[PDB]
């Protein structure tokens, strides 16, 4: 109030306290305040309700704030009755029309209930259904986690809580949380071992562990029946053995397993049969899935219908592909809107589905180009080449499971083979077979890329099996053969990383069997560099040095040859310590850096800087660095600049001044603040030491660098110095 | 903190970004023993996995994503192609030069033999911890034991009270 | 609890396991709180066969659609409850579902069980393999080649 | 020239112009004559609304002629193209209404976008670097929504083939992100541009250029999947599929989360449920936010505007005490201390305010909604009286707290600004502070829609009148600490980034300098000067919708009012001393600007010193004489060679030297025997005589578009 | 100062004990924390920093600090267009720090902390560990298991502009566990 100052004052001043314009002002204000005293709660309530009608966000917020408060003012008997009635309310079918609302009214209702104190108990299976159905995913997950922690993580209630939580974790693609829960839950040690293996990409070991668990379970079934408490573990074994077989590229066995009599799995066959060109089984599985399919899988059913429409030997129907692609996209978008608004691992399947669906459309375009009317026409050839190049550049990423890589590459393989068949059977146009050779090259490149991705993910045996399919092709261009041999060599190097001599011998055998005469000079240089690597691991130092020398003489720009020769010489230098080996290693490393790809060269310049620690009193290694560093772009040295300044303060800074000066010339702001800081630190230390003083040699070098930068970049350095001068007021 | 023998993570050092959940440390330093120039970091706990953090992560969060992420990082940095040992050598060389300037001392450079030996000893200690954590034979990892040691109240109660082994 | 009156109140390809039928019946009874004949007790509580399908599929041997669950319930469980499904489930003692998993384990085990001339090209290059050049000499040769290329370009 | 005046009076005469443009014989000739006339009148497009719309339509007629008769009309348009583009971009920075210059650019682009016009594509390519840079800077700024939509559209619809865009592609990424976050047409345009880039460019090159935007771009694409339009969402899904694995690559900049920093509950209304025999609190923060959003939007139905106004009014009534009694109120306000005791010399500053409490934020929003209701025509008859009386209430609360018999301890004599003046979580005031009214007035003054400025002036007038009545005089009224808060809070609008916030600050300064007494204006003259000069500096090179011009006029008026010599009857000691002190401080600030690198601020300082000399009757030298110490390092430049300084600083120093030396009695007389003077003179000679190539090799000149300035 | 010198006189009995010193430190920390809360929470650059207030893209092409800590794959360096007129005063790292806002030529606002360090060597060592973390990050980008878990070190840009002063890249939404 205006007069509230009186109430705040002490008793003495109040006791002491006890014109026309001012009187008129206070009268008019009293009449105003009397008009306000009339204002009633009902008016605000009505206008509030109207604003809740206009605004859905306001309505949702108000209900979430209001229902717990109403619940608190209920009695205990009323609360128990209302909870017992709320449980079937959430389950009701009428809510299903809300499913695609954003928000669903049932979503807001469940969010309001979760805030209630005392809590309203909800069955775990209901919570899971609501989480997956009404976009309540993480709310349901957190509620189930709280229920599990309250119950001490077994009794059937604890069983159903952990079941619903595990299913929600699996549906959210939260692999680690699911793994932790099941490691605590599982009854068989083999299950925990298998989960640990699969969690980190050891799919072969995980598959063996799942098989061992199944063998133990069968051995125990001959003694007694199995309780329903262990059935989720057996379901886990079956599902993740299937997943491991998918990651291990075992699609034929999975198609056979899915067609087993009495235990048919049409969904597995529908996922697997098309990859091995079993289109009859694909049609049968499509019919069974179409009668009875989960709603989330609808887009995949449309996409597989497109697969059959394109690739089935007899039922080719290219006119359906546009509508099938549109339907798949619409269904995928609908599924996307049912996912959480923050994008996480749960969204990855649909983000992969996007590329899959557009590649289905592009495949339809390619097959339209191969029809007898269009075959050989210039526009068809141009479109085919364009789509092949677009596929070549458009790849998945390394975090993607090998099953998704398999999907993309095997679909493309079917269309590459279609191109090859079309332009080999006709052979009227293209008498030089360039179109068939384009198909063959694309297929070989796709096979090599699949094998390379398998090797990068640690599935070296899978990669070796994949790469062996190049020999199936009758003729392949020499580039693809070179890449295949290179990937095989890398596979054997990776295997020797844990096995040792034998895999190095196998890689050397592969290199020796290679018929160089077809290969170019760069290919020969890469082969000899690989041979040098293998011989270095075999501890055949002399032959490895021969191989590296010959490799670099073959193609003196091959960065990898220089880097591997430098690694070999640095390993010999660290032990034997003759300085000439240090100089050779620095020369090799610096010649590997003579390019702008700074991310590759970073690990080599680190070796160069580390090697300067072995320098003698004559600065031989620093002399080599000064000689060879010409041709290394200064962008290479940006990450190293702290280390370069540390060397600058040392005795080797006399020979490294030109390098740092060049870096400062090209990147003045990068050098200026570190050199300035170093110079002032040196001055402070000098003042402490002689507590004017002649500047030391490192100070002179810093001053030279700063003077050169002031000469080349005077407005920039005056702006930087102006900024730093201002910082004192801070 | 454990593999690179960094100083202890005080709760004042641990910066939590409310808008994203990203964590940064202000500021880690190498735990060089000033008297001998080698790394120690032999503390009762290998890292901060203190009871308030443990409760917030939950036991599922500790077992699953925390452990799996530590194992994955250890296995990644142990890949020979990355050559992490060389980067460690070139960073610890500056660290050892700084320690020599602080403790032992154109000013003369420190002895090449001493510098090389100290850097090699420190990088060997780092790579030993790295390769211990990276080993994953039998589906079992040392990282589980490391996490159990960090959470263990026996190890927590032996820490500095200023570390806040209750927070 | 009596609901308040409203203005609108009028004043299969795979065989079904006993565990699936039991889950179906228990879902309808416990979750929907509906009687045997699905007569509506409260108007807000309409049958939700999607929820029932979700419950059944948590332990089913194959995906059962909501339509399939409704058909099974109305055409088998209603006549059976009008041996009861509970009696059959108790008498089965999980044997059939155990044998299902034994069969799957046997099929998975079956599937698991079912599983020189090099000197010529160097001599054409001019490389004496048996007398390695040190990196200094190869770097000098590279520099000479680059200088000669620059002179030829100029 | 006559025909355009007649068309302006009678728009039906466009038909004759249309007929000339449509006939093959006369099309090229008439288009040439009309474009030459319109180009001569291009600056007027930003000044007179009627002529601006007329000239825009006539330019559209020309561009449609170039569409009709491509062969000769392209040749006609080709030489003019550079003038059109460059002058439109240059004149929009200073135009009061720049919107028509960008509608002219859009029309030109939609014309050349006919594609066949290769002669115009070739002529347009040299414009492309500077144009795209300017448009990128514009779209990055703070503007009204239609202006930003136009800037984004112009960025995405530059009439050049994608192969020519290649070096300038990084300029297009931020407009692309903006378009994906814009309206439906903008989202479609951005998706079209992105699909073009994906289809035509290599994935590695495109990914490298996306990488700066990529965190925001991928989040925009993901959100676009949820768009209700099937075409938009389908195009987004297709683009994501074309990105392949790049769509899901880890974002280093993770997705932002909505975090609640405050533990305290917001303000709430009490609802009683008699059946339950209990009361609940109904929370109002979201309700007030929704009501303010409804009153801000133009699309809202009048029914819901009335409902929002009712919510805001009821909340405002509920959050005030209402316990004031008429006789007690008059007894308090009629106390002699309100008219006799010296008003405490206490400063209130938002520098000592902590972050707003939820209560304070909700108060500020509710008061802003009240002012907006006062300006909305359908709500004005009830809202405007309510707003005036509520302003009186808050002013009375503030006056009673700040002085009289019972002033609060934080206002008492010798008290510094502190947090106790504001409602805060930790120390705070007892109850809501009445200063939250000033925050609402500042929000209204800084609001995008400038009509709200009028109600802010009405509110300030009501505050001033009530304070004058209670305290007995205007001089006593302006001594309130509340007015120091008003000065600091309204001048802060000038520092705010948006041009409309700046303009609101300028308007507040003009109103205050017009209304309040001369002594108070002299006390605050330096604060106003700094605010106006900052307005002039910060909008340099930006589109200011008359903000800089208004700032210049306001500054000249302020200087004239303060400097104007007092009459013999008005020459009291206090007013004379205040005027002398203020004049000293203002001339000190102006003389320091004389060498400013900022051309606008430098020229305004020179003009201001001349204005002061004309008003006082003194000479510029006499005014500048006590200050000239501040020039001693600059006239001539001592501490740096001009070669080291940037070109703008060099020009500022040279112009300031010209100004000081050209004064009638020279403020500084150069002596070539002095080393620094000879150096400066030699540098000037070398700069005048040296060749353009010899200057270009010098690093400071190396980037100038032209050495000529 | 006088009463502070009176409390911290080490000649009085019982003052050399460590825990009595700790209690006295706690008392005076509380006193100064009470006094620090009364200080202004922001200042304007015009008040002292005429060069920063005047600075524009016409002054120089200065990159925002830290752009060269790791070479960006392309030349898309963020240049400095403005220093926002308000500098805020914030309690971070158990010190009073000034938060400077730099507007970039892209229009985004970058917060930076201006920090004063009494110890040179410790700051250099901290920057060394930050550099190591930056160097290790690319390895995590290249493997499955780490890319699929979204693993990356968060390394804010720290640039030392003087032995006592460095510019740090602030997250205004950041709190410490203490
Ligand atoms: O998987 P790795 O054998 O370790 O080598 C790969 C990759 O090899 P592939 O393409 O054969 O899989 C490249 O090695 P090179 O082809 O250059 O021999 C190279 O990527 P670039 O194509 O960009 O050169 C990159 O190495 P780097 O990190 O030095 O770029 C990378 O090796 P990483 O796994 O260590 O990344």
């Amino acid at each position: 109030s205006i007069t509230n100052v009186i109430n705040l004052a002490d008793s003495h001043d109040r006791a002491a306290f006890a014109g026309n314009q001012l009187h008129m002002l206070t009268n008019r204000h009293d009449k105003f305040l009397d008009t306000l005293r009339e204002v009633k709660t009902g008016a605000l309530l009505s206008a509030f309700v109207q604003l809740c009608h206009i605004s859905t966000t306001l309505a949702e917020k108000t209900w979430v704030q209001l229902f717990p408060r109403l619940w608190k003012i209920l009695s205990d008997r009323q609360q128990h009755a209302l909870a017992g009635e709320i449980s079937p309310f959430l389950c009701s079918g009428s809510h299903q029309v809300q499913r695609d609302c954003q928000p669903s009214a049932l979503n807001c209702f469940v969010e309001a209930m979760s805030q209630c104190v005392p809590p309203i108990p909800i069955r775990p299976c209901v919570l899971k259904y609501l989480g997956k159905t009404h976009n309540l995913w993480f709310r349901s997950t957190l509620m189930l986690e709280h229920q599990a922690f309250e119950k001490g993580l077994i009794t059937p209630p604890q069983q159903e809580i952990l079941d619903s939580l595990a299913e929600l974790y699996s549906l959210l693609q939260e692999e680690d949380m699911w793994a932790g829960l099941w490691q605590k839950r599982c009854k068989y040690s083999e299950t925990a071992t298998a989960i640990a293996y699969e969690q980190h990409g050891f799919f072969e070991q995980a598959q063996e562990s799942y098989e061992k668990a199944m063998d133990k379970a069968k051995k125990e079934h001959e003694r007694s029946n199995a309780s329903p408490a262990i059935f989720p573990e057996y379901q886990l074994w079956e599902d993740h053995w299937i997943r491991c077989s998918k990651e291990l590229n075992q699609w034929e066995a999975l198609t056979e397993y899915g067609q087993s009599k009495g235990h048919i799995n049409p969904y597995l066959v529908l996922e697997c049969a098309w990859r091995v060109s079993n289109w009859t089984a694909m049609k049968e599985a499509l019919v069974q899935v179409e009668v009875s399919c989960p709603k989330e899988m609808a887009w995949k059913v449309n996409m597989y219908r497109g697969y059959l429409a394109i690739c089935h030997p007899e039922e080719q129907q290219l006119s359906f592909i546009e509508r099938l692609v549109e339907m798949a996209s619409s269904l995928a978008i609908r599924e996307w809107r049912r996912l959480p608004h923050v994008v996480s691992h749960v969204h990855t399947p649909l983000l992969q589905a996007a590329q899959q669906i557009i590649e289905l459309q592009e495949a339809a375009q390619i097959n339209a180009g191969l029809q007898p009317t269009n075959l050989g026409r210039n526009n068809s050839l141009h479109d085919m080449k364009t789509v092949v190049k677009t596929w070549r550049n458009r790849l998945p990423i390394v975090s993607d499971d090998l099953s998704h890589w398999s999907s993309i590459f095997m679909w493309r393989q079917h269309h590459y083979q279609a191109i090859v068949t079309a332009y080999e059977n006709s052979s009227q146009h293209d008498p030089s077979s360039n179109n068939a050779m384009l198909g063959v090259h694309a297929s070989a490149s796709a096979i090599i890329q699949y094998g390379k991705i398998a090797r990068k993910q640690g599935l070296v045996n899978v990669a070796l099996d994949i790469l062996s399919r190049i020999h199936t092709i009758p003729t392949v261009p020499i580039v693809d053969c070179f890449q295949k041999i290179r990937q095989q060599v890398k596979c054997y190097l990776q295997l020797a990383g844990v096995m040792g001599k034998n895999e190095c011998m196998q890689g050397l055998e592969v290199i020796e069997s290679t018929n160089l005469k077809y290969f170019t000079k760069e290919m020969t240089a890469e082969f000899y560099a690989l041979k040098g690597m293998f011989l270095a691991q075999i501890n055949k130092s002399e032959e490895a040095n021969k191989a590296f020398s010959a490799a670099v003489q073959m193609h003196d720009v091959l960065v990898k040859a220089w880097a591997m020769w430098g690694d070999y010489l640095e390993n010999i230098f660290v032990k034997e310590r003759q300085l000439h080996l240090g100089v050779s290693a620095i020369t090799c490393y610096l010649h590997a850096c003579r390019h702008q790809n700074e991310s590759k060269s970073r690990k080599y310049l680190a070796k160069v800087l580390w090697l300067l620690s072995f320098d003698d009193d004559k600065n031989t290694l620093a002399d080599a660095v000064d000689k060879y560093c010409i041709g290394v772009p200064p962008i290479q040295w940006l990450a190293w600049i702290p280390q370069l300044l540390t060397c600058l303060v040392g005795s080797e800074g006399k020979l490294l001044l030109n390098l740092i000066s060049q870096v400062g010339r090209v990147y003045p702001q990068a050098v200026y603040f570190p050199i300035r800081t170093l110079y002032l630190t040196l001055k402070i230390e000098q003042r402490e030491r002689y507590k004017p003083i002649r500047a030391t040699a490192p100070m002179w070098r810093c001053s030279r660098i700063m003077h050169m930068q002031r000469e080349l970049h005077p407005t920039l350095l005056s702006s930087l110095e102006g900024i730093v001068d201002q910082m004192v007021w801070f | 903190e454990f593999v690179l023998h960094l100083n202890r993570l005080n709760p004042e050092m641990l910066q939590i970004a409310q808008d994203t959940g990203k964590l940064n440390v202000a500021y880690f330093r190498f735990d060089i023993n000033d008297a001998t120039g080698d790394l120690d970091a032999n503390r009762p706990v290998p890292f901060r996995l203190t009871p308030n953090i443990s409760e917030f992560l939950t036991t599922i969060g500790v077992s699953g994503p925390l452990t799996a992420s530590m194992i994955a990082v250890a296995r990644c940095f142990a890949q020979p192609n990355f050559k992490v040992d060389g980067i460690l050598k070139t960073v610890l060389r500056d660290e050892i030069i700084a320690w020599h300037k602080k403790t032992q001392e154109q000013p003369e450079n420190m002895d090449s033999q001493q510098l090389v030996s100290l850097v090699q000893k420190a990088v060997t200690a780092i790579m030993t911890r790295l390769h211990n954590l990276a080993q994953f034979e039998g589906g079992e990892s040392k990282v589980n034991t490391l996490v159990a040691a960090a959470n263990s109240l026996d190890n927590l109660c032996r820490m500095d009270p200023a570390w806040h082994p209750w927070l | 609890v009596v609901p308040p009156r409203s203005l609108f109140d009028r004043a299969d390809n795979p065989e079904w396991l006993i565990s699936e039928d039991w889950a179906l019946l228990q879902a309808v009874k416990q979750l929907l709180e509906l009687p045997l004949n699905l007569t509506i007790v409260s108007p807000a509580h309409t049958p939700n066969w999607d929820l029932v399908s979700d419950v059944v599929n948590s332990c089913s041997r194959i995906y059962r659609s909501s339509k399939q669950c409704r058909n099974r319930y109305e055409n088998v469980i209603i006549p059976r409850e009008e041996l009861r499904t509970s009696q059959i489930y108790a008498q089965d003692e999980n044997a059939t579902h155990t044998q299902l998993y034994t069969s799957h384990f046997d099929l998975m085990k079956m599937t698991a069980g079912k599983r020189p001339k090099h000197a010529s090209v160097l001599a054409e290059s001019g490389i004496n393999y048996d007398k390695p050049l040190p990196p200094i000499q190869v770097a000098s040769l590279r520099a000479e080649r680059i200088a000669k290329e620059k002179k030829a370009l100029d | 020239p006559y025909m355009v005046e007649r068309i302006s009076k009678n728009y039906a005469l466009q038909i004759v112009a249309n007929s000339f443009l449509a006939n093959p014989t006369t099309s090229a000739l008439f288009a040439t004559i009309l474009v030459e006339y319109l180009l001569d009148r291009l600056p007027e497009m930003g000044s007179n609304v009627e002529l601006s719309n007329l000239y825009l339509k006539l330019f559209k007629l020309v561009f449609g002629s170039v569409s009709l008769f491509a062969a000769e009309n392209e040749q006609m348009l080709k030489p003019h193209l550079h003038k059109i583009v460059n002058s439109s971009m240059e004149l929009a920075q200073t135009a009061k209404e720049p919107y028509n210059y960008f509608l002219l650019l859009r029309a030109l682009f939609r014309s050349i976008g006919g594609g066949s016009h290769d002669l115009l594509y070739q002529e347009f390519l040299p414009l492309l670097p500077n144009l795209l840079q300017g448009l990128n800077m514009l779209q990055s700024g703070l503007h009204k929504q239609h202006m930003k939509d136009l800037f984004v559209e112009l960025c995405l619809t530059v009439p050049v083939r994608l192969s020519s865009l290649l070096p300038y592609l990084p300029m297009l990424m931020d407009p692309l992100v903006s378009a994906l976050n814009g309206s439906q047409t903008l989202v479609s345009q951005g998706l079209r541009t992105l699909e073009l880039c994906v289809d035509n460019l290599q994935p590695d090159f495109l990914y490298d250029h996306i990488q700066p935007v990529r965190a925001e771009l991928m989040q925009a694409l993901w959100r676009t999947l949820r768009n209700p339009a099937d075409s938009i969402s389908h195009v987004a899904y297709r683009v994501l599929g074309k990105f392949g694995g790049s769509n899901r690559k880890m974002l280093k900049e993770s997705q932002k989360l909505h975090y609640v920093v405050t533990e305290v509950q917001g303000p709430s209304i009490t609802v009683e449920f008699s059946d339950c025999k209990a009361s609940l609190q109904l929370p109002m923060e979201k309700a007030i936010e929704t009501a303010l959003d409804c009153l801000k939007s133009a699309n809202t139905e009048p029914y819901y505007r009335r409902q929002a106004w009712e919510v805001i009014k009821c909340f405002l009534v509920a959050m005030m005490s209402l316990e004031d009694n008429k006789h007690a109120l008059y007894q308090l306000l009629a106390h002699p201390n309100f008219t006799e005791k010296t008003i405490p010399n206490v400063i209130i500053s938002h520098r000592y305010k902590a972050q707003d409490t939820p209560a304070r934020k909700t108060f500020e929003q509710a008061l802003t909604g009240a002012f907006m209701s006062a300006v909305i025509k359908d709500l004005r008859p009830s809202a405007l009286p309510f707003v005036a009386s509520l302003i009186r209430h808050y002013t009375m609360v503030a006056v009673a707290q700040q002085c009289g018999p019972f002033l609060l301890p934080c206002y008492q004599v010798g008290s510094q600004p502190s947090t106790a003046m504001f409602h805060s979580e930790e120390n705070g005031s007892k109850g809501m502070d009445p200063l939250v009214l000033i925050d609402a007035i500042a929000i209204c003054m800084a609001y995008e829609e400038k009509e709200l400025c009028k109600i802010g002036e009405v509110a300030l007038a009501v505050i001033f009148d009530v304070a004058s009545i209670i305290l007995g005089s205007k001089e006593r009224a302006c001594q309130l600490p509340l007015f120091s808060y008003i000065v600091e809070r309204l001048c802060a609008c000038c520092y705010e980034q948006a041009w409309y916030a700046k303009l609101g600050g300028v308007v507040s300064i003009k109103f205050l300098m017009e209304r309040l007494p001369l002594t108070w204006v002299l006390q605050n003259q330096q604060t106003f000067l700094k605010a106006l000069l900052f307005v002039m500096m910060d909008l340099t090179g930006e589109v200011s919708n008359g903000a800089v011009a208004m700032a210049k006029t306001t500054l000249e008026q302020l200087l004239m009012r303060c400097a104007t010599p007092l009459k013999d009857e008005e020459r009291a000691e206090e007013i004379v001393a205040a005027q002398e002190k203020s004049f000293h401080h203002v001339t000190h600030d102006l003389v320091r600007e004389v060498t400013s690198p900022n051309s606008t601020v430098r020229k305004q300082a020179m003009h201001s010193l001349q204005v002061l000399a004309q008003v006082t009757g003194k000479s510029v030298t006499v005014i500048m004489e006590p200050h000239k110490e501040v020039l001693q390092d600059m006239v001539p430049p001592k501490k740096h060679l001009l070669r080291h300084q940037p070109a703008n600083a060099q020009i500022g120093l040279m112009e300031g030297n010209t100004f000081c030396t050209t004064l009638q009695p020279r403020l500084f007389t150069m002596d070539l025997n002095v080393v620094e003077h000879k150096v400066f003179y030699t540098e000037l000679l070398n700069l005048c005589e040296a060749e353009d190539s010899a200057l270009t090799k010098l690093p400071c000149y190396k980037s100038l578009p032209s050495l000529v300035p | 100062k006088g009463q502070f010198t009176t409390d911290f006189d080490f000649s009085v009995p019982g003052s050399m004990k460590l825990h009595n010193l700790i209690s006295k430190l706690k008392k005076w920390i509380k006193i100064l924390e009470a006094k620090t809360k009364q200080l202004p929470k922001f200042f304007l650059i015009e008040e002292k920093c005429r060069f920063l207030s005047n600075f524009s893209a016409q002054t120089a092409e200065v990159e925002i600090p830290g752009e060269f800590l790791m070479p960006k794959p392309t030349h898309y360096y963020i240049k400095i267009a403005r220093f926002m007129p308000r500098v805020e005063i914030v309690q971070k790292h158990n010190t009073a720090a000034r938060r400077l806002y730099i507007r970039g030529h892209n229009g985004k606002i970058y917060p930076y902390l201006v920090m004063n360090d009494a110890c040179l060597t410790e700051s250099r060592r901290e920057e060394r560990v930050l550099q190591l973390l930056r160097l290790l990050n690319p390895c995590l980008e290249k493997r499955k298991e780490t890319t699929k878990r979204h693993l990356f070190f968060t390394v804010p840009r720290v640039v030392a502009v003087s032995p006592q002063m460095r510019l740090v890249e602030d997250n205004p939404s950041s709190l410490s566990l203490v």
